[PDB]
């Protein structure tokens, strides 16, 4: 679950 | 053939092979004799002279001989040859050392000999363009030229200055635009302004305009304003060591400063988007700052810097690898020099979280450093070890509340932790996540201390939770805190990839796949009553799905429905002036996509839109025709699926295009004999049935005439009650399929009160109408309303419709009462508030909203239960939904003349519902500069229309203040002419626009004429007044240049008039001769100016100024003006260089934008010079005329005109004749 700028909602 | 020039050249070194001077000599002269009576191609012997390979300065007496022969034979060369032969010569001669015996030197000026007889004017071999342009090239600016020539060149290259001052624009440096979310772009590799030819311009002109790009990248939102000046695109890593270098001075600039919140927040958000966008390497840029930092003294603003590096640390150390953070440490070691104790700071304070952001930085390196273990490890500075202890402890207690900044430090120092976080996340979410019972959202203080990273976390976890919900189709209501809470985090940009991208690309289709329904209201509701800045593209995007949603998904729900198409016609009616453009030309392929199947009223807003946008840009000044543009597709496509016409009067203020266009693809229209024979006989058929699935089919039917509004205004008309049956055919047409029976019951209104008598038969009529408004919740109110408003009635049936929607909205209470509530306990600032809900509560308790017939069902003999669930209402009521329907309202009023009275008794019982507007200020200005000439007499209505919304000859000293309140503004002020105002929540995202927005509203509501608006805004500086002091007239003239654009036509045409009074001034009159070009004349920048030179010179640079903040739709009647004013009254030197300074610099503009505008441009200029031959007895300035004539064919004209100036060549006097002899090629 790592959450960074180059994260989107889609898993 | 082929081979003569092979033998001329062996003939060449057969020549020079001979060692005895005399015979050396007497063979050139034979070839001299053979070459002059012809037996040699001048080109080919002096290419061949000139490029054999025995030539060099070693050969004293061979190069002396050559070069005198070059210069015999010299004058039979076509100009393009002759610049060829120039370009060699310059390349030959630059391989002469410095250091040369003077035993010789005499022998090597056959060189200068040969340069100086080419480089005269008066034999004019070739033009004079291509010799300054060659010499340019080989010696560019500041280099020192070849000690042989030396004067010769330098004062060659200094006779064109006069061309490259016409050719520049007067203070182009200090010239500053305003943000908005062209004519500023910059080279991206030196920042200079991109210059056309090489003509020895200023040397201002040569230099960085790094004030230009700190001032646009000080201002928020100016980030695709920056790549657009740049030229950056984003399709490869470019890393901008320019852009990098600008970014540091920024922050540096910043920090010593220092010695708001706001500010920092803008450019922690500037460098991410630029790291991010592959424009920057953050090691780098730290390692520049530290160099830049090293040895500078005082450092105050070092916690904000190391807070603004932490909103970078934190989001990306997740992957970016640790070797690219590690010069922080040596940043930390220069910056925090103590070596004793760092005290904690008070924990009751915001800023306490930037006091702790080097131990969130350290403690995020060390956990990297942790994460891939060995290698190098971290270890604790010594200075911030009671920060260490104190985090340490906070984490420990297992018992914190939300009074102190614990939460927020704790969250910013063990965000990358995942073990560590969970304690305070929890801590965090547990109170918005809990309809649930919780009601107080998040802080906006609160959210403001966090970081990037802990605010992506909350996101993440929001949007995971909301897509489970709607997953697991659960009719539970969202908590009205997360719904708050998210639309206060959806403001921050730097997170667009989870905020706003993936709300609308990921969010919204997966709702919508899920079949919730609630959720999805739910998120269209906050979109239509919470979200403020928005791209244009992201609102569009929206706007196209919810026309799909709203046509398909079958979507039969009045609530649904409703919310759609008040959300669809908010966001049509919000978009910019300067933004339709682009955003819909995207669309050009399938406008049904941005377009409407049945919603006529949503395509007449979008029309309407349409028209002002394009009246107040000025996109169809200098055009009559439809074709070859954006807007002729899109309304072909609304006239399919909506055909429909458009009033009289409602036409007339339409652009030119607009109205030719439905002028033609005219629809017919229902007669009202026919309408009212159709409405008796549904109505005998009506009565005359007995069964009830035969009535219900019947009146049902799809494809039927849409009357049974009508009938049922007929039948409670007469019997004063409607039967179970109207009710059972209610429910069964459909809110979509309403929408027409609404549309028809608008024309038979009109008609019927038209026909009508008065007193008892309007009383009756209107208390009817309200009846079925509110008592019966037939159809609601804006709907209604906008139905009524978007009609196509002349005259009379016009005047009587707008009083119906007067009488409709006023004579009774049920809308006062509800207006006069929501204003009185409801505040407009939503950011600041924790009690909304209950205030919603109130509000709906008070006054409860019907939707499903419940009036109608309840009052029927047999009393009928209505069993439709509810979707959930957080945001919105009638009040906020009939904002953009009064908007429309005010427009047809300020349309129609008769009615004008009504309007100032709708303003004056409704004008404070505006303290929820959206833009007021640019409704305003958008309504002041599309009715202009209907309001220019009208000066009461203003005042009024002002007063209600944002709510006497003025002397000079009042354009003077307002002048420099937006100069101050521009120059940037500690206290500011304007009170600090939140961005990220304001209509205006700067002060610049705000400034400019309002001063426009204050000057269009001045009961004066543009006319003496125009003139005084302009005497402004073109009149000596005091308070307006020296040294700063250039962003005087550019505040006046902005404030005039953005005027209306009759205000900045007064400049055409200005022009003139100079040109037939006794200034440029006179015939006194004057010794060299009348620099100072042209020039603002002059030592003692007296009056009338002062006075030529500030109306030049002040047109400069006009016309380059000016769009081309405004600059399409330089030309017209050119023709038809300036023409026949140019008779001499002085004025034909002044109109060439004048309109010389923007003919870039219109080669990019307008051809034919050039054309006729250089065609006047030619017919010019034609006069002033004609007139005057001789031309003293040939040399300047001739070489900016000669620059213009060869860099902007070409030979586009050749057969308009031939003409007029022919007729000049010899000597111009001679000079221009090439014009013709």
């Amino acid at each position: 679950p790592s959450i960074h700028f180059w994260s989107t909602l889609s898993p | 053939q082929e081979s003569h020039e092979q033998c001329i050249q062996w003939i060449v070194k057969f020549i020079h092979g001979q060692h005895s001077p005399k015979r050396i000599s007497f063979l050139y002269d034979c070839l001299a004799m053979a070459v002059e009576t012809g037996l040699l191609p001048p080109r080919l012997v002096c290419e061949s002279l000139i490029n054999s390979d025995t030539l060099e300065w070693e050969r004293t007496q061979l190069w002396a001989l050559t070069f005198k022969l070059v210069r015999k034979i010299i004058g039979g060369v076509d100009y393009k040859g002759v610049r060829d032969l120039l370009k060699v010569i310059l390349e030959k001669i630059l391989t002469i050392p410095n250091t040369v015996s003077s035993a010789v030197v005499q022998q090597l000026l056959a060189a200068r000999e040969v340069i100086a007889y080419i480089l005269e004017r008066n034999a004019c071999l070739l033009p004079a363009y291509f010799a300054v342009t060659e010499i340019r090239k080989l010696y560019p600016e500041g280099k020192l030229p070849h000690w042989l020539l030396g004067n010769l060149v330098s004062d060659f290259v200094d006779t064109f200055r006069p061309t490259a001052r016409i050719n520049s624009i007067c203070g182009r440096c200090s010239l500053l635009p305003v943000v908005n979310n062209n004519s500023w772009k910059l080279d991206p590799a030196t920042l200079r302004f991109p210059l056309k030819g090489l003509l020895p311009y200023d040397k201002d002109l040569f230099e960085p305009q790094t004030a230009l790009l700190r001032y646009v990248l000080e201002q928020p939102y100016s980030r695709d304003m920056v790549c657009n000046m740049l030229g950056l695109n984003k399709q490869h890593k470019q890393r901008c060591p320019v852009l990098e270098d600008q970014l540091v001075d920024l922050v540096v600039y910043a920090m010593e400063r220092s010695e708001s919140q706001l500010l920092w927040q803008h450019l922690s958000s500037q460098l991410i988007f630029f790291v991010l966008f592959q424009f920057a390497s953050f090691p780098h840029m730290v390692l520049s700052l530290h160099q830049k930092l090293a040895g500078r003294g005082l450092i105050k603003g070092r916690d904000h810097l190391m807070w603004v590096l932490l909103q970078f640390i934190s989001g990306s150390i997740q992957k970016n690898a640790l070797a690219d953070f590690l010069p922080v440490m040596k940043l930390f070691d220069l910056l925090y020099p103590e070596k004793e104790y760092i005290p904690v700071p008070d924990i009751n304070k915001p800023q306490s979280t930037h006091a702790f952001a080097m131990t969130c930085i350290w403690i995020h390196l060390n956990r990297k450093a942790q994460n891939d273990n060995s290698k190098l490890q971290i270890p604790i500075p010594h200075s911030l070890r009671l920060h260490h202890e104190f985090l340490q402890q906070s984490l420990r207690n297992k018992s914190l509340q939300m009074n102190d900044y614990k939460i927020a430090l704790l969250c910013n120092a063990y965000s990358t932790n995942s073990e560590c976080f969970t304690l305070p996340m929890g801590a965090l979410v547990e109170t918005i996540y809990g309809a649930s019972g919780s009601i107080t959202p998040l802080p906006m203080n609160l959210l403001d201390s966090l970081t990037v990273h802990a605010k992506m976390s909350l996101i993440h976890s929001i949007a995971t939770r909301v897509i489970k919900l709607a997953h697991a189709k659960s009719s539970v209501a969202l908590a009205p805190a997360l719904v708050e809470t998210y639309s206060r985090l959806l403001v921050y940009m730097e997170i667009e990839s989870l905020g706003i991208k993936g709300f609308i690309s990921q969010l919204l289709p997966t709702v919508f796949k899920s079949h919730a329904w609630g959720i999805l209201h739910t998120l269209l509701e906050m979109f239509s009553y919470r979200m403020h800045h928005i791209q244009p593209h992201y609102r569009v995007q929206l706007l196209s799905h919810l026309h799909t949603l709203a046509a398909v998904a079958q979507t039969n729900q009045n609530q649904l429905h409703l919310c759609v198409e008040s959300t669809a016609l908010r966001l049509i009616t919000a978009l910019g002036s300067s933004e339709v453009q682009p955003q819909f030309t995207r669309f050009l392929s399938d406008p049904k996509t941005v377009l409407s199947a049945e919603s006529e009223e949503l395509n007449r807003a979008l029309i309407l839109t349409l028209a002002r946008a394009t009246h107040v840009t000025d996109f169809f000044t200098g055009s009559d025709s439809i074709q070859g543009t954006w807007c002729k597709d899109i309304l072909q496509t609304i006239m399919s699926f909506t055909p429909h016409n458009w009033a009289s009067h409602t036409l007339s203020c339409f652009p030119g295009p607009l109205q030719a266009f439905f002028k033609q693809n005219n629809v017919p229209q229902e007669s009202r004999f026919n309408l009212k024979k159709n409405v008796e006989e549904e109505y005998r058929k009506w009565k005359s049935m007995s069964n009830e699935n035969d009535i219900i089919t019947h009146f049902s039917m799809q494809g039927s005439p849409p009357l049974f509004l009508c009938l049922l205004w007929k039948m409670l008309l007469e019997t004063d009650h409607i039967n179970q049956i109207g009710y059972r055919v209610l429910e069964r047409i459909g809110a979509r399929a309403l929408v027409a029976h609404v549309r028809t019951f608008a024309d038979f209104l009109v008609y019927e009160f038209s026909t009508s008598a008065g007193g008892q038969q309007l009383n009756k009529c209107i208390e009817i109408l309200n009846d079925m408004v509110w008592k019966y919740n037939i159809v609601t109110l804006d709907r209604l309303i906008l139905c009524l408003a978007m009609r196509s009635h002349e005259g009379n049936e016009a005047q009587v419709c707008y009083f119906i929607i007067q009488l409709l909205l006023l004579k009774p209470n049920d809308f006062r009462n509800r207006v006069s509530d929501f204003v009185k306990e409801n505040s407009p600032e939503h950011w600041l508030q924790n009690d909304w809900h209950t205030k919603h509560m109130n509000y709906h308790k008070k006054y409860p909203e019907k939707l499903y017939f419940e009036g109608l069902a309840e009052q029927v003999d047999p009393p009928v239960q209505i069993q439709s669930p509810y979707l959930p209402i957080y945001f919105g009521n009638v009040c906020l939904r009939f904002l953009p329907v009064f908007d429309i309202v005010i427009h047809r009023f300020l349309e129609l003349l008769p009615v004008s009275k009504s309007l100032e008794t709708l303003l004056d019982h409704l004008g404070g519902l505006y303290k929820f507007h959206d833009r007021p200020v640019t409704y305003l200005y958008n309504t002041l500069h599309y009715y202009e000439m209907h309001l220019r007499d009208r000066a009461f209505l203003k005042r009024k229309l002002v007063h209600a919304i944002i709510g006497w000859v003025p002397d000079d000293t009042y354009y003077c203040r307002l002048i420099g309140r937006l100069v101050d503004t521009m120059a940037g002020k500690s206290p500011g002419p304007f009170p600090n105002c939140d961005w990220r929540f304001n209509e205006f995202p700067n002060p610049a626009a705000h400034a400019l927005h309002v001063t426009c509203v204050e000057l269009m509501a001045l009961a004066v004429s543009g006319k003496e608006v125009g003139n005084a805004l302009l005497n402004v500086v073109l009149k000596s007044q005091p308070l307006v002091p020296r040294e700063n007239i250039t962003a005087w003239m550019n505040a006046i240049g902005l404030i005039i654009t953005a005027l209306p036509e009759p205000y900045w045409i007064v400049l055409h008039d200005r022009i003139v009074s100079v040109i037939s001034s006794p200034s440029l009159t006179s015939e006194t001769e004057w010794v060299g070009y009348p620099f100072r004349l042209f020039d603002f920048t002059a030592c003692h100016q007296s009056y009338s030179e002062m006075s030529c010179s500030y109306t030049l640079a002040l047109a400069h100024a006009v016309w380059h903040h000016s769009s081309i739709g405004q600059l399409s009647l330089i030309p017209k003006f050119l023709t038809e004013v300036l023409l026949p009254i140019v008779k001499t030197e002085f004025q034909l260089l002044y109109v060439y300074h004048l309109v010389g610099p923007f003919l870039q503009r219109f080669q990019q934008e307008r051809t034919r505008c050039m054309i006729e441009i250089g065609v006047a200029f030619y017919d010019m010079l034609l006069n002033v031959d004609q007139c005057s007895t001789h031309l003293n300035y040939m040399d300047p005329i001739c070489d900016f004539l000669y620059h213009m064919k060869y860099m902007f004209t070409g030979d586009s005109v050749k057969e308009q100036v031939e003409k007029i060549i022919c007729n000049l006097k010899p000597a111009l004749k001679l000079r221009l002899r090439f014009i013709t090629h």
